[PDB]
């Protein structure tokens, strides 16, 4: 009150000093169910892969994506993400998702990378040097190499030009490095682009099978459809919290109540554009907001030359949160009053409180 | 398996008053006994709509369609720019089962129709980026609004029992919404799909344009009247 | 070859305005804790010029 009133003394009477508010105690996040997993498992977990130059092509759009898995997953050798860290890849998203799984050696694993040359990187696949996303490589030598040799998985090793970004080369023209023709047959100038893998169980480290699979993110100007998910939280009730119900974020006490909803609303105002009721995607109920409590306070004092003691109101507060104690507290029409007793009897107003009721000095 | 018919089946283009129909919710949020204006696109009250009793008609703004249905003559919707495989085109049908959405570059025969002894009306689709399946849509007043604003496609419905004969009747009925679908096309045209067996329907086409409008809300949130600001002084 | 010069490259999170940081730790890249090992997921946040 000195404060305020930028004084040493202060006269008899009531003054207004600051403003009081409850604190929000938690935050709540409320999602539906989710569901519509995105089908990775036909991709990495695949009975076969097809040949370098023949890599499988795989579009993905309108499901939900699981990073956590994957990048938990020690089962890949090689996990090297360009476009983003893969940590945060579960927010942010794009509209599609292209998926390349093909078969190379273990030698040629650093082939598929942005700004790599090689036979693979140049005559099977090119990845350009501005490639934004990921590539997962893990070894398959129990499956894909064979005993007998795995000649099934050919790679092309002759090509007149290289291969263009996100082209795939699966062409059996006869490669004339010299000046002479061919008629189909190949010859001295005559090669076959396509040369068969020895795969073998036991043949060495860096020549053994190893599967590939290059996820490419596009983020072309329709919406968004793939990425990770959202998690949700339990919900409580009766108690000043801050949410953010499917994107309406505020804060307030949530109570329930007995408003109908028709089965396409999702929130509700009543006037001035202010959320009063919502609805949780989860449990499917109507939900009501309430601003948590606030108003300003004030000082009542018999004035500095007779005492010091002073009382204290909350206007428009509910006698049950003041924090604390101190003295009797007394319930109010204009609030709560603490620091004063009641009485029974009823004498001339001194200082002016509210509601017909006043109080003065004898203790206050 | 698709050609011509013998004859042309050339609906009359009749002209018809609009009296008050064509209103629907325009969001999800739920008032109670108010008063609330609001600007977007509506078919104006008492405007003149075409009743065909089957040629190309742009898609403009939007789209208000309505058929004084008799036992389900009326099958699904084409939808494109050049009807072609060249560009994009939707496809819509309801079938007796459920309802089946696709985003291809189909090749369609030159008059549509489903016929009966499933799809045959077009020769290729290739390319093909979204589909669904969903729940089927259908003496009857089908009454169906068309939207598509920033990539995405809005149908709304609503579905009468009348009795009144020939016109649409007298009355005031909101239109709840059905479809949303994320999808990014540039329709200018669209069409209409008959179940025709090889051996006459009724609708009515009418636009949108944008206005202004005033909509009361009763107490559960169901919207039971309007006014037409751009209109007669007493409106305004 | 000037090889005295360093800059970093790994940081747990953004330095503060006018804030000199010279204690050099490993990275923990991956999921996986390098618990004071170089190796997978781990390099040195310090690199040569
Ligand atoms: C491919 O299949 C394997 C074998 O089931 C998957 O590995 C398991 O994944 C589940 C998923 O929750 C885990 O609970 C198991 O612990 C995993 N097993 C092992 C041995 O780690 C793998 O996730 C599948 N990959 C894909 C992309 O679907
Ligand atoms: C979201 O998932 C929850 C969890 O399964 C569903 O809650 C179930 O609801 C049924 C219907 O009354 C109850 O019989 C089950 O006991 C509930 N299970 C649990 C674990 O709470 C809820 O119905 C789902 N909501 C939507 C909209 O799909
Ligand atoms: C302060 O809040 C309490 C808590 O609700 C109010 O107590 C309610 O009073 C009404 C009227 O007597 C009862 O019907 C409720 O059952 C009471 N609630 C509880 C939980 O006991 C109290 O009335 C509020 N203060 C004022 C001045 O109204
Ligand atoms: C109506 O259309 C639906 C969807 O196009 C048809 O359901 C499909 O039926 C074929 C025939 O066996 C199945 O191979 C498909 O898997 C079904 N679709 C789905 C999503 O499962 C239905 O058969 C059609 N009914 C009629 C009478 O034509
Ligand atoms: C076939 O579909 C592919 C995508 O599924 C189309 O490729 C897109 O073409 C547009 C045209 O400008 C590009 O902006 C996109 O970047 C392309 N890739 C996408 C969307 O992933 C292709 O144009 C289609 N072909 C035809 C003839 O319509
Ligand atoms: C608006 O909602 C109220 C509240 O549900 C409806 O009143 C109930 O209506 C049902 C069926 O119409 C009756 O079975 C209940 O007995 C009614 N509750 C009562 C009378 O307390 C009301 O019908 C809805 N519609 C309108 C126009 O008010
Ligand atoms: C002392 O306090 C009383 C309290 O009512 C006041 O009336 C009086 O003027 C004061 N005397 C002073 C400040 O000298
Ligand atoms: C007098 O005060 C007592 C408090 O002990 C209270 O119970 C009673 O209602 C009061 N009576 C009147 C008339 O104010
Ligand atoms: C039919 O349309 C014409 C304009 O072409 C209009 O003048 C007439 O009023 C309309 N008839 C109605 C709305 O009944
Ligand atoms: C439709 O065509 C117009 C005309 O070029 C173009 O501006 C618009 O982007 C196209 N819309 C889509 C969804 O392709």
């Amino acid at each position: 009150t000195k404060c305020t009133l930028k004084s040493f003394t202060v006269e008899k009477g009531i003054y207004q000093t600051s403003n009081f508010r409850v604190q929000p105690t938690e935050s709540i996040v409320r999602f539906p169910n989710i569901t519509n997993l995105c089908p990775f498992g036909e991709v990495f977990n695949a009975t076969r892969f097809a040949s370098v130059y023949a890599w499988n092509r795989k579009r993905i759009s309108n499901c939900v994506a699981d990073y956590s898995v994957l990048y938990n997953s020690a089962s890949f050798s090689t996990f090297k993400c360009y476009g983003v860290s893969p940590t945060k890849l579960n927010d942010l998203c794009f509209t599609n998702v292209y998926a390349d799984s093909f078969v190379i050696r273990g030698d040629e694993v650093r082939q598929i990378a942005p700004g790599q040359t090689g036979k693979i990187a140049d005559y099977n696949y090119k990845l350009p040097d501005d490639f934004t996303g990921c590539v997962i490589a893990w070894n398959s030598n129990n499956l894909d190499s064979k005993v007998g040799g795995n000649y099934n998985y050919r790679y092309r090793l002759f090509r007149k030009s290289n291969l263009k970004p996100f082209e795939r080369d699966i062409s059996t023209e006869i490669y004339q490095a010299g000046s002479k023709p061919c008629n189909g047959v190949e010859g001295f100038n005559c090669y076959f682009p396509l040369q068969s893998y020895g795969f073998q169980p036991t043949n060495g480290v860096g020549y053994q099978p190893y599967r590939v699979v290059v996820l490419s993110f596009e983020l072309l100007h329709a919406p968004a459809t793939v990425c990770g998910p959202k998690k949700s939280t339990n919900l409580v009730k009766n108690k000043c919290v801050n949410f953010n119900f499917n994107g309406l974020t505020g804060t307030g006490v949530l109570t329930e109540s007995n408003k109908k909803f028709l089965p396409f609303q999702q929130f509700g105002r009543d006037i001035a554009d202010t959320t009063d009721a919502v609805r949780d995607p989860q449990t499917l109920e109507i939900l009501d907001i309430t601003p948590c409590s606030f108003g300003g306070v004030s000082v009542i004092t018999p004035g500095t030359n007779t005492s010091n003691q002073v009382a204290v109101l909350y206007q428009g507060v509910n006698c049950t949160e003041v924090p604390s104690t101190g003295s009797n507290v007394f319930q109010t029409r204009a609030g709560c009053l603490i620091g004063a007793e009641h009485v029974n009897n009823s004498y001339e107003c001194d200082i002016p409180i509210g509601a017909g009721i006043c109080a003065s000095y004898q203790s206050i | 398996q698709c050609v011509n018919l013998r004859t042309r089946t050339q609906l009359p283009p009749a002209y018809t008053n609009s009296f008050t129909r064509g209103v629907y919710y325009p969001d999800k949020v739920f008032r109670s006994s108010v008063l609330h204006s609001t600007q977007d696109l509506f078919l104006p009250f008492f405007s003149n709509v075409t009743w065909f009793h089957n040629p190309v008609l742009p898609f403009n703004d939007g789209v208000y369609f309505a058929s004084t249905e008799k036992s389900n003559i009326i099958r699904g919707w084409i939808f494109g720019t050049t009807l072609d495989s060249k560009t994009q085109s939707l496809l819509i049908v309801n079938n007796a089962t459920n309802v089946v959405i696709k985003v291809c570059e189909f090749q369609f025969c030159n008059d549509p129709f489903l016929d009966v002894y499933e799809s045959g009306v077009y020769s290729s689709a290739n390319n093909c980026t979204f589909e669904y399946v969903s729940q089927p849509f259908l003496k009857n007043l089908r009454e169906f609004v068309f939207k598509n604003i920033d990539g995405y496609f809005k149908i709304y419905s609503k579905h009468t029992p009348i009795n009144l004969v020939r016109d649409l009747p007298q009355g005031f009925s909101a239109l709840e919404p059905l479809v949303d679908l994320p999808i990014g096309i540039n329709i200018t045209r669209f069409q209409t799909l008959l179940a025709l067996h090889r051996s006459a329907a009724a609708y009515y086409v009418g636009y949108l344009q944008p206005r202004t409008f005033l909509l009361k809300y009763n107490e559960n949130g169901t919207i039971t009247d309007a006014v037409d600001c751009a209109l007669d002084p007493l409106s305004e």
